[PDB]
RNA sequence: AUUGUUGAUUUUGUGGGUGGUGGUGCAU
């Protein structure tokens, strides 16, 4: 199990600005908020199974 | 007959072939399907359109967030009649009591025999207290009469549902239960025989309902005594024994 | 109209499904409930033309991927289709193990199975071969005691059916700790056949499942009914009553005691 | 009537409909997506970077959603429904909720009018 | 908790009711 998993895909920077660590999935279906799972070599989404490159 | 069934075998195994080689081809479409699969993903997504509940459908979502701001019933089962009871009993009854008598002929249950044994003999908030010190210090500073009330409340607080390692813990309390049966009755008490006796007999009772499920640890710490009393016996003799034995070997016929 | 290119793509999975017993699903298959037109990328698969294998392999998919919304319509549409035709153009009348087990995996989702299977079902002509094996995978599988009482309350409100009470036997029969108000409305339902102004239901004949049913709520819910709510139910049995049920019932209620 | 006896109906009325993410993954969840319309946050959560997020997120320019402090996160949770009823219907085996955040009011309540007003 | 990201649908401990898309004949 992962603790507050959630936390790791935001950073705050003092200001309070917050910024997005992790990219999120293009599906219209899945909209905004799901998040693409960083492997070394895809972008991984975990609700459509879709697969993105990193570098696109 | 025989070319009926060379018929019948040539016939299976054609089939046999036929189902092979259409799950082949079928596996073969998959293979190919899937290897087209982002072709086909990427101009469907471009295609992916632009952006009430039934008053029967709302209604069910609002019955079930009021349902459970409502209190529960408890279920009941069904009502066994006096003679579906009765007969059940006298069943129970006959049954252990044949039971007993086949142990009484030398049954045992591991069903071997006693001669069976006979070979190679010749030849060769509340705490659960897991010790019988541990128990006196919860009960030190209670009146005898209030021994049965912390022993009952300590199985209540410890019953095997509450948690997860209950059943051995209550297993271990047992024989603490019985450590301090035979306790309290090497302590003096001629004092006030009537109050010992309503706590001797009261907890006695209580150790009759654990070795209804916790036997198999009851057993371990009464084979444990049996030899404690051996071992003293052999070094004061008599001076060893004290009323608490045989307060024991009584309890042992009751359980 | 989808692309065109993609109607090929999808008629070929079309043809698997068809046959399709074993082994990995198209991976083009896995993918439908992502899509947003799933709706119209399902049909050129034929629904009604899947082998009973895929049923239940598409019912893990779409299920447990769509939303509670959207699997509403998979269930209805698709899953109880199939159910009623199955049991309509067998010999036996009898349902396809996959099938069964497909109703069973829609039950993993009980507010879709409720509102897209159950209740169309008994509110569109259920016969009792329907509601029997309907009742059956209800019985077996573990579901929520807050959406049954909301269900149980719901098919308790409808026009009385033999259909119909088969689903309310097997719900009492579940012997779920059912909420105070689930089981007025229990009492209520048995209270309106007795002869008072009242309607039809007063007079219509009783068959013997309207009697198991009303013993199943007195042999488990006898102590969780005020005395009030006792006594029009003994006035009930006494009036409808079932010549070997009846006293069985009775007995039941007087044992109760109230909250 | 208090500002906490307000949320407490406004709550319960948004459940009834469907309407509340519960918990800070659907609270974040919610607020990116810009369906938030109210955020109710616990004060005494013990991990700070938990408030300085939603906190952040509830002050985005683009979306600002107002945000309420609630003493306890326990108390928060009977709110939102975690928990069950007993016999004496007191609430029993409460979950905390550390966040929840409302997506639909359901039905319009003096209580949402008075809840806005304070805000307004 | 758990599903395959999802959200209380599951999992764990302790009890525990069930033969039932069962057949085969009989009586409108
Ligand atoms: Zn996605």
């Amino acid at each position: 199990k992962v603790k507050l998993a959630v936390l790791s895909y935001y950073k705050v920077d003092a200001e309070g600005k917050v910024t997005k660590l992790r990219r999120e999935c293009s599906n219209p279906t899945c909209g905004a908020g799901v998040f693409l799972a960083n492997h070394k070599d895809r972008l991984y989404c975990g609700k459509c199974h879709s697969v993105y490159k990193v570098n696109a | 007959k025989a070319e009926v069934m060379k018929e019948v075998i040539a016939k299976s195994k054609f089939y046999k072939q036929e189902r092979q080689k259409a799950q082949g081809i079928m596996e073969d479409q998959i293979d190919n399907l899937d290897d087209n699969f982002e072709d086909v993903m990427s101009e469907l997504m471009m295609t992916q359109p632009k952006k009430p509940k039934t008053d029967l459908d709302k209604e069910y979502d609002i019955k079930v967030k009021e349902l459970q701001l409502d209190k529960r019933a408890a279920p009941s089962d069904r009502t066994k009649t006096e003679e579906e009871k009765n007969a059940e009993a006298e069943e129970k009854k006959r049954e252990l009591e044949q039971q007993r008598l086949d142990r009484m002929n030398g049954m045992i249950e591991l069903e071997r025999g006693v001669e069976d044994l006979d070979d190679g003999f010749w030849e060769n908030s509340i705490s659960c207290p897991r010790t019988h010190d541990a128990l006196l210090d919860q009960v030190k500073k209670l009146d005898l009469d209030d021994h049965p009330k912390i022993v009952k409340n300590i199985i209540k607080a410890y019953q095997p549902k509450l948690a997860e390692g209950n059943k051995e813990k209550l297993g271990k309390f047992t024989a603490v239960l019985l450590r301090h049966i035979i306790f309290l009755s090497n302590q003096n008490y001629l004092k006030n025989v009537q109050s010992f006796k309503r706590t001797q007999n009261a907890l006695i009772s209580i150790l009759k309902s654990l070795s209804e499920k916790y036997n198999r640890e009851l057993s371990e710490e009464c084979r444990d005594y049996i030899n404690e009393m051996q071992a003293r016996y052999k070094k004061n003799h008599f001076d060893a024994l004290s009323n608490g034995d045989l307060v024991f070997f009584s309890i042992i016929g009751i359980l | 109209a989808l692309p065109e290119k993609v109607i090929k793509a999808y008629t070929t999975v079309g043809s698997i499904l068809k046959t399709w017993t074993h082994g990995k699903l198209p991976k083009l298959f896995k993918v439908i409930p992502s899509l947003r037109n799933w709706q119209d990328v399902i049909y050129v698969t034929n629904p009604e033309e899947w082998s009973p294998h895929v049923v239940y392999e598409a019912t893990k998919l779409f299920v447990s991927n769509l939303t509670a919304k959207e699997s509403q319509k998979f269930i209805n549409l698709i899953l109880l289709e199939r159910f009623r035709d199955n049991i309509e153009t067998s010999e036996d009348h009898s349902l396809n193990y996959h099938i069964y087990r497909a109703v069973k995996k829609s039950l993993y989702k009980p507010s879709a199975f409720f509102k897209g299977f159950l209740f169309p079902l008994v509110e569109t002509g259920c016969n009792v071969r329907e509601a029997t094996i309907a009742g059956s995978v209800l019985a077996k599988v573990s579901v929520p005691a807050l959406h049954s009482s909301a269900a149980l309350s719901y098919l308790l409100r409808l026009p009385f059916s033999p259909p119909t009470t088969v689903f309310i036997k097997i719900l009492l029969d579940k012997k779920y700790a059912l909420p105070y108000q689930t089981v007025d409305d229990c009492v209520y339902y048995f209270m309106r056949f007795r002869i008072l102004s009242n309607g039809e239901d007063a007079t219509r004949v009783l068959p013997v499942i309207w009697h198991k049913a009303f013993l199943t709520f007195a042999q488990r819910y006898k102590n969780d009914i005020t005395q009030d709510q006792r006594d029009f139910l003994l006035e009930t049995v006494r009036q409808r009553g079932h010549k070997d049920i009846g006293p069985e019932i009775r007995r039941e209620l007087l044992a109760g005691a109230s909250r | 009537v208090t500002i906490e006896d307000a949320l407490k109906v406004v709550l319960r009325t948004a459940l009834v409909h469907d309407g509340l993410a519960r918990g800070l993954r659907e609270s974040t969840k919610a607020l990116t997506r810009g369906e938030a319309l109210l955020v109710v946050l616990v004060s005494s959560v013990t991990e700070a970077n938990i408030i300085k997020l939603v906190e952040g997120l509830a002050n985005d320019p683009e979306n600002k959603v107002p945000l309420i402090k609630v003493a306890d996160a326990k108390q928060l949770g009977e709110w939102a429904g975690l928990g069950k009823i007993d016999r004496e219907g007191n609430a029993r085996k409460v979950v905390g909720a550390s966040v929840v955040v409302v997506k639909n009011w359901g039905a319009e309540t003096d209580e949402l009018s008075m809840i806005m007003e304070h805000f307004s």
